């Protein structure tokens, strides 16, 4: 899954 | 009875998978990686560490017990579907995780495992010495020598918070977790309190998709958030926010008090409508 900053 | 246990839950796992015929938690992923692991434990366990409640045997009949339940549960599954199954993958994300945490290669480990914050690792080996699993109603006692919970509505709702594996029973690696999320130790129930019983921005038990999903509803209102235990990186939270043009993030923070977290996104200007509702409670 995308997790950002 | 324990090589037949983890036989019938192997092939339990078999069954599951030929019938489960998507992003993390994925039981069509969890399901043939926990056979595997439990595989492994049934070849360590036929050549063990401290002997007696709470070790390694008693941890393995409780878990292969629950481990059967839940994979009967989804077996009697194959919109609300969708909810029942998605909070199905993270209890065995949960599963194959304290299995890992606990046999990892299948050579048990509770009686050396180490918790991530010290407070808490001195507090377990202090309270439940060599032993990686108390049922519940024995670990609220225990904890109560440190920090007491109200019995009844809070007790129950703590019960919930640190048993992901929806067992009954409480091992370290489920307390490792809970006094990661809800650090720091000195006021742990305080904290717990706060951001996952009073807070309107906590979400229990949430995949990365529905969370996606839910804070859909506040798209139009930037500053909108969430915050939940993390599916894949177990001890860490979870934000989901929406920025200033409408999209949908999700971020890990550093390693710090979720409280100190929320006060600075909300000072910043990010975190400032929890669930997109107009009140942000207090954290002082
Ligand atoms: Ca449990």
């Amino acid at each position: 899954n995308e997790y950002t900053a | 009875e324990e090589a037949r246990a983890l036989g019938r839950a192997v092939r339990m796992l078999q069954r599951l998978e030929e019938q489960c015929v998507v992003s993390p938690p994925s039981l069509r992923d969890l399901l043939p990686r926990t056979a595997q692991l439990l595989r492994e434990v049934a070849h360590s366990r036929r050549a063990g560490g401290p002997g007696g409640p709470g070790g390694s045997g008693d941890f393995l009949l409780i878990y292969l017990a629950n481990l059967e339940a839940k994979s009967r549960q989804v077996a009697a599954l194959l919109s609300r579907l969708r909810r029942q199954l998605a909070k199905l993958a993270i209890i065995f994300s949960h599963m194959h995780a304290e299995l890992h945490a606990l046999f990892p290669g299948g050579k048990y480990c509770g009686h050396m495992y180490q918790l991530t914050k010290a407070p808490a690792h001195t507090f377990w080996r202090e309270s439940c010495g060599a032993r990686c699993v108390l049922p519940w109603a024995e670990f609220e006692s225990l904890l109560g020598t440190c920090h007491p919970v109200e019995p009844g509505c809070t007790a129950l709702a703590l019960r919930t918070t640190i048993d992901l594996t929806c067992s009954g029973h409480v091992s370290i690696f489920e307390f490792d977790v809970f006094t990661r999320l809800f650090q720091p130790w000195p006021t742990l129930l305080k904290n717990w309190q706060l951001l996952a019983v009073n807070h309107p921005g906590y979400m229990a038990f949430l995949t990365y998709d529905e969370v996606q999903e839910r804070l859909q509803a506040c798209r139009d209102k930037p500053g909108s958030y969430i915050f939940r235990p993390s599916c894949t990186r177990l001890g860490q939270w979870a934000i989901g926010y929406v920025s200033s043009d409408g999209s949908i993030l999700q971020t890990i923070p550093a390693n710090k008090p979720l409280s100190q977290v929320l006060l600075e996104g909300q000072k910043d200007g990010f975190y400032l409508y929890p669930d997109g509702k107009t009140h942000n409670p207090d954290l002082t």
